[PDB]
């Protein structure tokens, strides 16, 4: 699988590929590995998707009695840290890379890297997956600072379509999200809308 | 794949007289094929009347050491009197025993003076089988160093020679000797040599330099 | 009466409970300890109920160990576990610490069981009540000859001359006037059982008696019926 | 008559009286003093003896080699929170290899003893303590009552007839601080003077003397050694 | 065995086949390997059919109790989540692959469970051996909003193609139709293979077999 | 007899427990807290019952987590109970959350701990009230007080202890709101001089922390300078 | 923790003053009747509310246990809610076991036990409800009335709450064991009225029925077609 | 930890006249992959006291928020005192020693510096809880690697200059970023002193790679 | 290592080497493979020293408390049942132990040989260790319960002998002892270089 998230100005940007793959074969092919643990933040499962599932809507349920509770509105780094909790409590028998992404009104759009072993960073951009090996070189290279919603989008399209290009396990159709103060709005890309590089021809 | 054990090296001595009990220890501590510092002494004392030499895995005898200071404190508050050393020998090997399923990875020696006065000294087992002997060596160097001390002072294999009672001075520079030779012929021992002596004063140390490896 | 708890205090703060124990022990038969140099000495009345009853099965003076013996006065069948708790904390200072325990730790050890009384979260299965019997604890260690009395307060102190049971007051009154440091083992029986000869009520023989003595060389011996009928005609 | 039997009832009032009845046993006790100085902390003690012939209960107990106690009222609470006292010093130095901080410790030993008195059928531990001890900050000491309430003092006394003992220190107090410690000790024992009945006089046999300081670790000086410092007392009316 | 589940506009379609395998030998020509969890809802199974038809009974009772307490229809998600919760719990010990539908007040719902916990909503889905043989089928000739009709004739032939393909599937095909007017269970919906008529006689006369002992012990009745 | 436990209504539907819980913590000394626009301040009436105990004994006031503060009337001894309370919530918030407590949800976690032991006869409702204040830059000052019977409520300015009316009073001729944590010390120690009874009250020490901006979110006590100037304006204003 | 010390014990009379209370207590409970038919059984209540304002349909004084059993009671409410609650766990229990509806005999049982359990057990009182299961078992029709103490008995015919003496003394007048279950409904509408005090409506009386279809509480249509007898 | 996932390579530490400095590249490792690249593993215990730490980056950050929750506890009781770095030092021993016990091992290897009562500390803890005082410490290659020249100058000068170790510690790091391989050039250099905890940014090792021409 | 016993008309004969060894280094040769258990019953050690001594000195511990509640002295069978019983808790867990308790009773001289494994067997000769087997024929073609006390001694000593002659891993000293019905004593505790002077 191959997920992948950046922070722009105002939000952030998620992206996911739709495929899940039991060895060489294709159980689900337009799955949905974003998943909203709440109003405006979501998460990008990778690895076990038994695991992931039930962390998220673990941490979902504890987030949002937490945020009743508390009568505002929940932080990215609270759920990102609950996640941390429990994959670190649960490290030795759970295989789940996360990446976290919302926004909350503190501290704007955040991206948070929770991958297999329990750790958590905040980084500006963050891929996971077995296809975010093939596109580390391209987003360390194409990265700038500041970039818009737009820009965010193509590139996270761009990267997803070349990991689900060279990559076997990720595949399909991209799903993104945009996250902001006004809301999440989804799309999905599907045959031409993907990013189409040419193959080599003699 | 996780391996609880490793072997940090060490090699520890006790020599007992008539009036004295010295025990005497390397300071390299060393993983692997790597030294991880020369200056850390084996030899602890527990009391006025005792030391305690403990070589192996260093994490058990740091635990063992705590462990051991502590239960003679409570001794103390319960009993109204200092621990003599057959006594700290029993409450070792119960304690090294306990954890007979997972064990302390260290091979310890008691030296003291015990209640009659004479020196003695306590050779344990990794598992808590605890002998009382006149002389024992402990560590990495342990048979290196056992045969010269059972020809000198226990006068082995050795026809026609006078049974002298061995003297301060004479166990000192035997010690000393014997270190230096293991110290050439040993890699796990050589960077120094911390000689605690315990005798009816009190226990005085002495530091003498060895060849760095 | 059920209207208050075990663990409550009186105004004056003298915990009913421990203090109705106490007061308990006074039915209790006499004993007396007296403490030597050469030795310490432990005397008992045995009280036979009727002469049906075989006096040797009264086991009122006991052995901790072969250094420490004690006597008993109040309800025995209290006394029975905390000798046993004795018992087995000597022994097991013994497997660990390859030495004799000596009284004041024992009797310490013992004493702590005292005043662990209490129903409320105590424990699965414990005591709903204090232990109502006095101790003699007397014995010889690295220290010299001992004696300590525990009460059912659990205050063990040393004493070198005690005598508990009903008739408490007028031996101890009598061993203040008998005692003193210098006095020898045998001069001490002697006292002893002469104040046992003063309160007891039924005439004092081998019979109706039980003495035992701890000097430094030999264990805890109790004095049988020969000893004991030499002894007294002595006296 | 209805609220005085349980812990967990208050009265209209206010007021546990369980908690004043088992202050009042630490106020029927073998009388002992506390005391201080830049340098030292000292406790000293009138053990008492139940007949003639009978040794005098002893009253200080070593929990560390730089913390001691003094105690009035039930020994069995008395012992009992001292061995609590012991184990968290002594897995103090396991963990931290250090010496504990004598107000942590009483921190833990309010904790301790607060846990009884809101709770049904179990009483209060009704013991009072003299707690001595030299740290980092310097000498230290803490009283503590059967309500779990502690004090911090330049010197105190608990027991019977202690307010005499209070009032002498209150006058005496301002010399304390930098007295020697043979000063010290002799007006605390002075001090316990007081509390004695006029008839009963100080001797050997009835005088405990503990100190801590700097460099002196907790050392209880029993009757045969306490004869140093008690030779220099001149006399009381 | 294979199992396949099929949405269409008003409802939902779920079959299966019959066979049941110990080993590599059949041990029923007719087994039925859908099970009632509601009036509204039901479930195939796969993988270990012990474990299938226990948690399924369980989730039924669980679900049995809510309905009634709350009063209303029991909805697909309360079932899903209660399954991958178990499911999850025990680790994919329990080796329970199941195909989950049913058609409540939002609409009709198909979550496919594996027995590790994982969950998947879909259209159409298959699970068992001859699954990759009824997906072939599907993503060949699956359409959306599809009718009751063609919709069965969709999971007959995926169903079909499992059962002339696999071994481990045969001997019939069954279907359950689920809507929110109607349920329709159909236990032989079609019979695509038979046994062949027995030639030759082989019928034992009486006296055939020796016996050595014999005992009877009648029966009061009434 | 309907006074004997907590899980006994009266007939006229009150709970008798409690409220002699409330007069234990109405015989105890005055403390009180303000709340201003930079931060929040407290302040207590230390009575020294002798001349013994040392300055600092039976502090009034703790500091339950680094960015939250707390002052306590009634028994004290129930007090640390609760600070140690209050301080393994904060730290298991910490550690689950990743982040400080906020002072609302600390105040509702141990007045339903407060609240827990009023039900049940096993246990007796805890003697103390206490005030809770912290700052942060998002959240801003906030003061709560908790009573005996488990209720929690935020205030501008809050009283506990037997002066809790007359201070009161002089808490509400102040206009904290527009007032500063520099000035709102030095009107503390007015209110509590005022409100200390030299006869009834033999001597007091007076115990002063604050919260706020200028501790860049700190609980601590008053630097001695401040608290000497702040005590020398109360006693003239005092007369 | 709890109280672990039983709160009913024998009086000198040697009578658990708690059960008999509790029995007062349902005794001062809303009128509940069932009757036994020879292709069914029926039962009714009246769910007289204090109020326009209360919503007739929010709560259920009959309630199903399974497909085919259902009961009523008369009492208390909530002890009646917990008990339901439990007996629709342990008839699920029985069908996870054995892949068969329950049988009423057993359910009842199993609820007397219960009742029994919170009878002899520490710091809690007894349950203040006296139930009336009906099922559908072997093509035979069945009604239990379970006691506060936890004893079952089977009527053809009974009464619970208020004047159940009478009502019972008018069963017994009314009741023929030929009954079809349209006059069986008809008789318990019936007795019922005779101590309503009040105007009988669709709304204020409940009713349900069993029979080989199952269990199953008449709609407020249904009942006032049978009211209108 | 049976296994870790997400490696941090060595730290280095020496201890001059009047404190004491360790330095760490600013790498968490996904098996040969450099995932990311900007992470601190060093970390302020208090004033007195930083720590840096080896291995999986996971543990570490459970330590931070253990050890974090214990001196703020510190600071809460306002007693005046304050951990030691020797007595941190023994409490983090004791953690990884039971840990290991249990086969439960914290995969990380740590180094406790710090300056109090005018001494400076410095020790070592390994997974397994072996623990020890130097003067000079390394993990990891490390060990290998650059205590050899930290040995050999401080055996030749007992005593140093915080600009001597300063250039001493750049001068290991350079050589751990040529001949390592889990390393990167990003590092952050932590001291400690009278003054307190001071930890700069990420510093570049200017490495020279005049042999290629060869 | 190497250990016998056996009973004969004046008691219990047991004899032992000295030697302890971890592989193929001699740690010691003056190790008492016997423990005094109590002045009445004593215990050997094969297998775990550590194992062997510990365990036994918590059936002396156990065997002191039935002493003092029962005011009679234990019997060996019952020593023997309390250690067959504590160990056999321990069974599969890696004990190696190996031991003969002997003693007198009311019955009579005593003899049991327990194990790790859990045998439990009394006997009237018995050798455990390495050189038990060597011992083992020796004492078979010289054991008699007609024998005088001190030709027990002599064939116990030289069964010993012959053991450390063959087996490696077991040396050093004899460490002869008698029991008889008042209690145990040392009788010997000769070296075997000693005995080879006076055997050849």
């Amino acid at each position: 699988t191959t997920i992948m998230a950046v922070q722009f100005d105002g939000g952030v940007v998620l992206g996911a590929d739709s495929r899940t793959t039991t060895g060489s074969y294709i159980a689900n092919r337009v799955t949905d590995k974003l998943t909203p643990i709440h109003d405006r933040i979501f998460c990008c499962r990778s690895g076990s998707a038994a695991d992931t599932q039930a962390v998220a809507d673990a941490v979902t349920y504890q987030l949002g009695f937490h945020s009743i509770e508390l009568n505002e509105p929940p932080l990215v780094h609270t759920a990102a840290s609950l996640f941390k909790e429990m994959c670190y409590r649960y490290r030795e028998d759970l295989m789940a890379g996360i990446i976290i992404a919302g926004w909350d009104p503190q501290e704007g759009g955040q991206v948070y890297s929770v991958p297999m072993g329990g750790m958590m960073v905040r980084q500006s951009f963050a891929i996971g997956g077995s296809g975010s090996s093939y596109i580390y070189g391209y987003v360390d290279a194409t990265y700038r600072e500041g970039m818009t919603k737009e820009e965010c989008l193509q590139f996270t399209a761009n990267a997803l379509a070349l990991a689900m290009e060279r990559d076997g396990s990720s595949g399909g159709v991209i799903r993104l999200a945009a996250i902001a103060e006004s809301g999440v709005e989804r799309q999905v890309l599907l045959g031409d809308q993907i990013p189409k590089f040419a193959v080599a021809t003699l | 794949r996780f391996s609880p054990y490793v072997f940090n090296g060490g090699t520890i001595l006790a020599i007992a007289g008539e009036d004295f009990a010295i025990v005497a220890s390397d300071t390299r501590l060393s993983e692997g094929f790597s030294i991880h510092t020369r200056d850390s002494p084996k030899c602890y004392k527990l009391t006025d009347k005792t030391v305690i030499g403990c070589s192996g895995f260093h994490g058990d005898c740091l635990t063992l050491t705590k462990i051991i200071e502590a239960r003679l404190k409570m001794y103390k508050h319960s009993n109204n009197k200092a621990m003599t050393t057959g006594a700290i020998a029993a409450m070792l090997s119960t304690i090294l025993y306990s954890r007979r399923f997972f064990p302390y990875y260290v091979y310890n020696i008691i030296g003291g003076l015990d209640e009659e006065g004479k020196g003695a000294v306590y050779s344990f087992d990794p598992v808590g089988s605890y002998q009382r002997d006149s002389f024992k060596a402990g560590g990495s160097a342990s048979a290196m160093l056992q045969p010269l001390l059972d020809n000198q002072v226990g006068f082995k294999n050795m026809q026609n020679v006078e049974h002298v009672p061995l003297s301060l001075d004479r166990a000192m520079r035997l010690v000393k000797d014997v270190f230096i030779s293991a110290a050439e012929r040993d890699v796990y021992t050589g960077d120094a040599l911390r000689i605690c002596i315990v005798t009816k004063e009190g226990i005085r140390e002495e530091t003498v330099s060895l060849r760095k490896d | 009466e059920y209207d208050r708890g075990v663990n409550t205090f009186s105004p004056e703060g003298r915990l009913f409970q421990v203090e109705y124990a106490i007061e308990a022990i006074k039915l209790g038969s006499t004993a007396i300890g007296i403490q030597t140099s050469e030795g310490v000495c432990l005397a008992v009345e045995k009280r036979i109920t009727s002469p049906l009853m075989e006096p040797s099965s009264i086991e009122k003076i006991v052995e901790i160990d072969a250094h420490i013996g004690c006597a008993m006065s109040g309800l025995i069948a209290d006394a029975k576990t905390l000798i046993d708790k004795a018992r087995v904390e000597t022994q097991n200072h013994w497997f660990t610490y390859n030495e004799t325990m000596t009284v004041e730790s024992v009797t310490q050890a013992v004493s702590n069981l005292a005043l662990q009384f209490g129903e409320e979260d105590a424990d699965p299965g414990a005591m709903s009540r204090p232990f109502g019997v006095a101790l003699l604890f007397g014995g010889v260690d690295e220290k010299g000859p001992q004696l300590f009395h525990m009460d059912p307060s659990g205050t063990f102190v040393q004493c070198d001359a005690r005598a508990i049971g009903s008739a408490s007051e007028g031996a101890q009154s009598s061993l203040q006037e008998v005692y003193h440091k210098s006095m020898t083992l045998k001069e001490a029986i002697k006292s002893s059982l002469i104040i046992l000869k003063q309160v007891m009520e039924e005439k004092l023989n081998a019979t109706n008696i039980e003495l035992a003595t701890v000097q430094p060389g030999q264990n805890f011996h109790m004095f049988t019926k020969e000893e004991l009928e030499e002894v007294i005609k002595d006296i | 008559n209805q609220y005085d039997n349980d812990v967990t009832v208050w009265s209209p009032q206010g007021r546990i009286h369980q908690i004043e009845y088992a202050m009042e046993a630490v106020k029927q006790g073998s009388a002992t003093v506390g005391l201080k100085s830049k340098t030292h902390a000292v406790l000293v003690a009138l053990k008492r003896a139940q007949s003639e012939l009978a040794a005098h209960q002893k009253k200080i107990l070593h929990v560390d080699n730089h913390i001691g106690i003094s105690i009035a009222g039930l020994t069995a609470d008395a012992r009992l929170l001292c061995n609590f006292m012991r184990q968290e010093c002594l897995d103090s130095r396991f963990v931290f290899d250090r010496p504990l901080p004598v107000s942590r410790l009483v921190s833990l030993i309010g904790s301790k003893t607060q846990i009884p008195t809101q709770r049904y059928g179990r009483r209060p531990y009704g013991v009072g303590l003299l707690i001595a001890g030299y740290d980092d900050m310097g000498p230290h000491i803490f009283q503590t009552c059967p309500s779990a309430n502690y004090f911090d003092c330049r010197a105190m006394s608990i027991g019977a007839r202690s307010q005499s003992a209070r009032t002498y220190l209150e006058r005496h107090m301002s010399e304390f601080m930098e007295c020697n410690l043979n000063e010290l000790v002799k007006h605390g024992l002075r001090a316990l003077r007081e509390t004695l009945p006029a008839e009963q006089d100080l001797t050997t046999k009835n005088v405990s003397i503990g100190i801590v300081g700097k460099d002196l670790e907790f050392t209880i000086y029993d009757d045969d050694d306490v004869s140093p410092f008690l030779e220099g007392l001149e006399e009381r009316p | 065995t294979t199992i396949a589940g099929v949405v269409y506009k008003d409802g939902i379609v779920l079959g299966a086949d019959t066979r049941a395998t110990e080993g590599m030998v059949v041990a029923d020509k007719n087994c039925s390997k859908i099970h009632f969890i509601s009036p509204n809802i039901y479930c195939c199974g796969a993988g270990t059919a012990a474990d299938t038809d226990m948690t399924t009974q369980l989730i039924s009772s669980n679900l049995e109790l809510h309905s009634l307490s709350t009063g209303r229809l029991p909805r697909v998600v309360t079932a899903n989540r209660m399954l991958k919760q178990m499911l999850f719990r025990y680790q994919g010990y329990i080796g329970a692959a199941l195909v989950l539908g049913g058609v409540d007040v939002t609409g009709p719902h198909l979550y496919s469970i594996y027995p590790h916990g994982s969950t998947d909503k879909l259209p159409y889905v298959t699970m068992g051996s001859g699954s990759l043989a009824a997906m072939a089928v599907f993503e060949d000739k699956f359409r959306p909003d599809m009718e009751e009709e063609e919709a069965k004739n969709l999971v007959s032939e995926a169903i079909a193609a499992g059962i002339f393909n696999d071994l481990g599937s045969g001997s019939n095909i069954d279907l359950c139709v689920i809507s929110k007017n109607k349920l329709d269970f159909l236990r032989p919906y079609t019979v695509p293979n038979k046994k062949g008529t027995r030639l030759g006689r082989y019928r034992c006369e009486k006296g055939t077999t020796a016996v050595l002992t014999e005992k009877i012990t009648p029966l009061e009745i009434e | 007899g309907y006074d004997l436990s907590a899980s006994t209504f009266s007939p006229d539907g009150r709970v008798f427990q409690v409220e002699y819980a409330m007069k234990a913590v109405e015989n105890s000394s005055t403390a009180i807290g303000i709340r201003c626009k930079d931060g929040v301040v407290f302040g207590v009436e230390k009575l020294v019952l002798s001349k013994l105990y040392e300055e600092g004994s039976n502090k009034r006031l703790f500091n339950v987590d680094r960015h939250v503060g707390m002052a306590v009337a009634g028994l004290l001894a129930d007090a640390r109970s609760l600070a140690d309370i209050a301080r393994e919530e904060a730290s298991n918030f910490r550690s689950n959350f990743g982040y400080n407590i906020p002072l609302k949800h600390l105040a509702d976690r141990v007045a339903m701990y407060v609240h827990a032991y009023t039900l049940y006869s096993a246990v007796r409702p805890f003697g103390c009230s206490f005030m809770l204040g912290s700052y942060s830059v998002n959240d801003g000052a906030q003061l709560y007080m908790i009573d005996p019977s488990g209720v929690s409520y935020g205030y501008w300015g809050c009283a506990i202890g037997k002066a809790r009316q007359a201070a009161k009073t002089e808490i509400e001729k102040l206009q904290m709101k527009e007032m500063t944590c520099r000035d709102i010390v030095k009107e503390v120690a007015k209110i509590i001089y005022i409100v200390h009874d030299e006869v009834k009250d033999k001597a007091f020490e007076l115990e002063l922390s604050w919260v706020g901006e200028l501790t860049n979110g700190r609980h601590e006590i008053v630097p001695k300078d401040i608290r000497e100037e702040a005590e020398k304006y109360a006693k003239e204003s005092l007369k | 923790r709890g109280y672990s010390f039983s709160l009913t014990t024998f009086s000198p009379s040697g009578k658990l003053v708690q059960i008999e209370y509790a029995l007062a207590a349902v005794a001062g409970g809303a009128p509940s009747v069932g009757i036994k038919a020879a292709n069914g059984v029926v039962l009714a209540t009246e769910k007289k509310q204090k109020s326009i304002l209360y919503d007739e349909r929010s709560v259920h004084k009959v309630e199903p246990i399974t497909k085919h059993i259902g009961l009523v009671y008369s009492g208390m409410g909530p002890d009646y809610r917990v008990l339901v609650h439990r007996a629709r766990k342990l008839a699920q229990q029985y069908y996870l076991v054995y892949q068969e509806p329950i049988p009423t005999a057993q359910l009842v049982q199993r609820v007397a036990s219960v009742m029994q359990e919170y009878t002899q057990s520490g710091g809690v009182r007894p349950f203040g409800v006296s139930l009336l299961i009906c099922g559908w078992n072997e093509g035979r029709p069945y009604l239990f009335q379970s006691d506060p103490s936890g004893a079952y008995f089977a009527w053809k015919a009974t009464a619970m709450g208020k004047n159940y003496v009478n009502g019972k003394t008018f069963l017994e007048k009314r009741y023929n064991e030929d009954l079809e279950l349209e006059d069986a409904i008809h008789t318990a509408i019936l007795t019922l009225k005779e101590s309503f005090e009040g105007q009988m409506t669709e709304d204020n009386i409940e009713v349900g029925i069993c029979n080989e279809a199952g269990f199953r509480r008449l709609t407020p249509t249904e009942v006032k077609d049978y009211l209108a007898a | 930890t049976q296994n870790p996932m997400v490696t941090g390579t060595s730290v280095l530490g020496v201890k001059f006249e009047g404190g004491v400095v360790i330095a760490a590249d600013m790498l968490g490792s996904y098996g040969s992959l450099a995932r990311f690249r900007n992470i601190s593993r060093i970390m302020r215990v208090n004033n007195s006291t930083m720590l840096g730490a080896s291995g999986d980056y996971a543990d570490f950050q459970y330590l931070k928020q253990v050890l974090g929750q214990m001196v703020i506890d510190e600071e809460l009781l306002g007693d005046g005192h304050s951990y030691s770095p020797r007595a941190i030092h023994s409490w983090l021993t004791r953690a990884m020693y039971s840990r290991r016990s249990k086969m439960n091992p914290l995969w990380n290897t740590m180094v406790i510096g710090g300056y109090a009562d005018g001494e400076s500390f410095l020790g070592y803890v390994d997974m397994l809880g072996v623990a020890y005082e130097a003067p000079s410490l390394a993990t990891g290659y490390g060990a290998y690697l650059a205590q050899p020249l930290l040995r050999e100058v401080l055996e030749k000068q007992p005593v140093l200059s915080q600009t001597e170790a300063r250039d001493l510690v750049e001068r290991c790091m350079r050589v751990l970023y040529y001949r390592d391989a889990r390393s990167y050039n990003r590092f952050q250099i932590a001291t400690v002193t009278e003054k307190g905890v001071e930890i700069e940014g990420p510093l570049s090792t200017e490495t020279n790679w005049d042999i290629a021409h060869m | 290592t190497t250990t016998l016993a056996f009973k004969f008309r004046h008691g219990v004969i047991v004899a032992a080497d000295s030697r302890a060894t971890a592989g193929a280094y001699i740690a010691s040769q003056t190790v008492k493979k016997v423990i005094e258990i109590n002045p009445y019953l004593l215990g050997t050690m094969a297998g775990g020293a550590a194992d062997c001594s510990f365990w036994e000195r918590l059936l002396a511990r156990q065997c002191r408390i039935y002493e003092l509640r029962n005011k009679e002295r234990i019997s060996v069978a019952a020593a023997s049942k309390l250690l067959a019983n504590m160990v056999y808790q321990y069974k599969g867990m890696g004990l190696s132990m190996g031991t003969m308790i002997c003693g007198w009773d009311k019955r009579g001289p005593g003899l049991y040989y327990v194990d790790s494994e859990g045998n439990r067997i009394s006997g009237a000769t018995f050798s455990v260790g390495s050189g038990s087997v060597y011992a083992y024929g020796v004492m078979d073609r010289g054991y008699s319960y007609d024998l005088e006390v001190e030709q027990a001694y002599d064939l116990a000593r030289r069964a010993i002998y012959q053991a450390t002659y063959r087996d490696a891993y077991s040396g050093g000293a004899v460490n002869l002892y008698h029991v008889r019905e008042d209690g145990w004593i040392r009788v010997s505790s000769d070296n075997v270089a000693d005995l080879h002077e006076k055997y050849s």
